[PDB]
C-alpha cells in the first residue's frame, strides 16, 4: 500500500504518481533482477 | 523530427504483447492480411508470423513523462527476441 | 586462446545479452520490490 | 540488492524519515483517494 | 488597478521633471 | 580537567579549520592540520584560569576568491549566551564590513536569541553551533557520502536536461546536521556522490527545503 | 593568454615581478590603454594562482568580475580606494589598471546602468552611484597623464546627464 505507484518511466528513472524522481536508474544499474547473476571479480584481492 | 528519438530502440515486452494481441483481434475479425500465410486457422499463429516478418501496419505512441509523445513505427523498431 | 571469429562472436553475444538485461520501462517495480521483501519475511520466524 | 535499496530510498525520499504507518503516509499529499485506500478512509476523505 | 497604475505613472512623470533645476 | 578543556578546544579549532576549508574559505595548511602540542605551545595549555580562554582563539577567514566576504567566530565565555552579548557581537560586526559570522556556545542558547538571529538574518547572516555537535567531523564518517554544493548555472541546465522542476527533486531539510555544516540556504541544490555495491558510483541530487 | 602568462610567471621572483611590472607598464603606455587590460588580467591571475595594495586591487577586480551588478564588492572597493594614502604613481597605476580593461570597462558600465535603474525605480535621483561614476571617470582620465589625483565630480552636470534617463523612463511609463 505504501508504494503501489513507484514505477519506471520511459526516461529510465523511477517516479511515483506525483512524478517525484526517487532513483535515477532502477537499482542504480538500469537492469532487471532476472538478468543479473552472481560473479567473482578477480581484480580485487591478489597481490600487486 | 527523426533526430529527437530519446527512448531505446528496443521495443519492450509490453508493446510486443499488446501489438500481438490486438493484431490477432482484427485478424480474427477478418482485417486484410499482408502476410503470406502457409495456411493456419487461429489468429495467434498468423499474428506471430506477422510479428516476426516485421510488416505490422501499426505505429505505437510512447508518453514521455512531461506530456510529450513520440511515435515509433514497427518497421523502425527492433525486436529484442 | 580463442580464435578471432570466436572473439567477435563473443563480443556480439555480450552486446545482445546486455541489451536483454536492460530494465524495461513501465514495469511496476516499487510494488515488486516491496512484495519480494514480503515473502522472505513470511518465511522468517520470531523463533529463529 | 535492488529491491532492498529501492525500499529504503522511497522511505527517505521526503527529506526525513517517513514510517510506513498511517501517521507516516497520510502526511504526504498523495491523493485523497490514495490515502483513503490505506488504513484510514473517512478521516482522509472528509478532511480533504 | 489600471487607473491607479496610470495615476502613479503620471505622478512619477510629474515629479521627475521637478529635479531638472536641482 | 584543564587538560581535557585544552584538548577539547584544540579539537574545536581543528574542526573549525576543516569546516572553513570545506566551505570554501582560504586557510593555510598549518592551521588546517596542527599538532595538539603545537596548539598547547601556542596558547598556554591552561584554558582554565589561564592566559588562554574563550574568544582568544576566534579567527577571521576570507573566502578563497572575492575577499570582500569574510567570516569569523564568537566564543562567549558564559555557557548560555546572552542576548546582550549577541547584540555586542552584532555591533562588533557592524564595525566590520562583513555580514557573515559564526557562534560557538558551550551550553544551549536562548530561544529569544534564536528569534533574534532569525530576525536579523536578512541584513546579515549569523549561524550558531554547539560544542558536542562540532566536536567531531561529520563528513569524515564512512556512512556519510560525498557532498558538494551546486551553482545556479549548473542547476539551470541540469533542470533543463532532466525536464523537471526544482520541486520534483527529492528534498532534504534545511536544519539537518549536514546542511548546517555546509551552511546551505533554502532553495539551493546539493549533489551527493556515493559508493554503490551494485554499480560502483552513484550520483544523487537534492534540494534544501 | 593564460598559458603564456603562467609560463612568464613561472620564473617568479622579486626581480622577475619588478621586470614584468615595468614591461607591462611600458606596453600599456605604448598601446595607450590596450595593454592595461592584459596587464591587469595577468596580475589578477598571478595573485589568484601562486600569488605569494596589489592584493587588495586584485581582490576587488576579481569580485567585480564575478559580480557584474554586485554592490557589496563595489562598496568594499570604494572603501579600499578611499583608504588609500596619496602616493607617487601607486594610486595612478591602480586607477590605470582598473580603467584600461575592456572587461573592466564593461563591468563598470553595467554596474552604472544597474545603479541608475535602481535609482529610477526608487525615485531618489540626486548615493553610491555618484561615487562609482566619479571613480570610473578618474580611472578613464588617469591615462591622460602620469601623477594624477582625480577628476571633477561635476555634481551639477550629473542632474543634466540623468535627465535623459528620467525622460526615457517617463516615455516608457506613458507607453505602458
Amino acid at each position: 500500500k505504501s508504494m503501489e505507484s513507484v514505477m519506471v518511466k520511459y526516461d529510465a528513472t523511477v517516479r511515483n504518481s506525483i512524478n517525484q524522481v526517487v532513483q535515477l536508474r532502477y537499482g542504480e544499474d538500469g537492469l532487471a533482477g532476472e538478468s543479473v547473476e552472481f560473479q567473482n571479480l578477480a581484480t580485487l584481492k591478489p597481490s600487486n | 523530427a527523426n533526430q529527437k528519438r530519446i527512448t531505446t530502440p528496443y521495443m519492450t515486452k509490453y508493446e510486443r504483447a499488446r501489438v500481438l494481441g490486438t493484431r490477432a483481434l482484427q485478424i480474427a475479425m477478418c482485417a486484410p492480411v499482408m502476410v503470406e500465410l502457409e495456411g493456419e486457422t487461429d489468429p495467434l499463429l498468423i499474428a506471430m508470423k506477422e510479428l516476426k516478418a516485421r510488416k505490422i501496419p501499426i505505429i505505437i505512441r510512447r508518453y514521455l513523462p512531461d506530456g510529450s509523445y513520440e511515435d515509433w513505427g514497427v518497421d523502425e523498431l527492433i525486436i529484442s527476441d | 586462446r580463442l580464435s578471432g571469429e570466436a572473439f567477435d562472436w563473443l563480443l556480439g553475444e555480450i552486446e545482445s545479452k546486455f541489451n536483454q538485461a536492460i530494465a524495461h520501462p513501465g514495469e511496476m517495480v516499487g510494488a515488486l520490490a516491496a512484495q519480494s521483501l514480503g515473502e522472505p519475511a513470511t518465511q522468517m520466524t520470531l523463533n529463529t | 540488492y535492488r529491491h532492498l535499496a529501492l525500499l529504503c530510498d522511497t522511505m527517505t525520499c521526503r527529506g526525513h524519515l517517513m514510517a510506513i504507518t498511517r501517521h507516516g503516509v497520510n502526511r504526504q499529499d498523495t491523493g485523497p483517494l490514495m490515502k483513503c485506500s490505506f488504513e484510514e478512509t473517512v478521516d482522509v476523505l472528509m478532511e480533504a | 488597478v489600471i487607473p491607479p497604475g496610470l495615476s502613479e505613472e503620471e505622478e512619477a512623470l510629474q515629479k521627475k521633471f521637478n529635479k531638472l533645476k536641482k | 580537567d584543564d587538560e581535557e578543556e585544552t584538548y577539547r578546544l584544540w579539537k574545536i579549532r581543528k574542526t573549525i579549520m576543516q569546516l572553513c576549508h570545506d566551505r570554501g574559505y582560504l586557510v593555510t595548511q598549518d592551521e588546517l592540520d596542527q599538532t595538539l602540542e603545537e596548539f598547547k605551545a601556542q596558547f598556554g595549555d591552561k584554558p582554565s584560569e589561564g592566559r588562554p580562554r574563550r574568544t582568544d582563539l576566534t579567527v577571521l577567514v576570507a573566502h578563497n576568491d572575492d575577499p570582500t566576504d569574510q567570516m569569523f567566530v564568537f566564543f562567549p565565555e558564559e555557557p548560555k549566551v546572552g542576548i546582550k552579548t549577541i547584540k555586542v557581537y552584532c555591533q562588533r560586526m557592524q564595525e566590520e564590513n562583513i555580514t557573515r559570522a559564526l557562534i560557538v556556545v558551550q551550553q544551549g542558547m536562548t530561544p529569544s536569541a534564536k528569534q533574534s538571529l532569525v530576525d536579523m538574518a536578512p541584513k546579515y547572516i549569523l549561524e550558531q553551533f554547539l560544542q558536542q555537535e562540532l566536536l567531531i567531523n561529520i563528513t569524515e564518517h564512512e556512512l556519510v557520502p560525498e557532498h558538494v554544493v551546486m551553482t545556479k548555472e549548473e542547476v539551470t541546465e541540469l533542470l533543463a536536461r532532466y525536464k523537471l522542476r526544482e520541486n520534483q527533486l527529492p528534498r532534504i531539510q534545511a536544519g539537518d546536521p549536514v546542511a548546517r555544516y555546509f551552511g546551505i540556504k533554502r532553495g539551493q541544490v546539493v549533489k551527493i556522490i556515493r559508493p554503490s555495491e551494485t554499480a560502483g558510483r552513484y550520483i544523487t541530487y537534492r534540494l534544501v527545503q | 593568454e593564460v598559458v603564456q602568462r603562467l609560463t612568464r610567471m613561472v620564473g617568479k621572483n622579486v626581480k622577475l615581478y619588478d621586470m614584468v611590472l615595468q614591461f607591462l607598464r611600458t606596453l600599456f603606455l605604448r598601446t595607450r590603454n590596450v595593454h592595461y587590460c592584459t596587464l591587469r588580467a595577468e596580475l589578477l591571475m598571478s595573485l589568484h594562482d601562486l600569488d605569494v595594495c596589489h592584493k587588495f586591487t586584485w581582490c576587488l577586480d576579481a569580485c567585480i568580475r564575478e559580480r557584474f551588478v554586485d554592490s557589496k564588492r563595489a562598496r568594499e572597493l570604494q572603501g579600499f580606494l578611499d583608504g588609500v594614502k596619496k602616493g607617487q604613481e601607486q594610486v595612478l597605476g591602480d586607477l590605470s589598471m582598473i580603467l584600461c580593461d575592456p572587461f573592466a570597462i564593461n563591468t563598470l558600465a553595467l554596474s552604472t546602468v544597474r545603479h541608475l535603474q535602481e535609482l529610477v525605480g526608487q525615485e531618489t535621483l540626486p548615493l553610491l552611484l555618484l561615487l562609482r561614476l566619479l571613480a570610473l571617470g578618474q580611472g578613464a582620465w588617469d591615462m591622460i597623464d602620469s601623477q594624477v589625483f582625480k577628476e571633477p565630480k561635476m555634481e551639477v552636470e550629473l542632474i543634466t546627464r540623468f535627465l535623459p534617463m528620467l525622460m526615457s523612463f517617463l516615455v516608457d511609463d506613458y507607453t505602458f
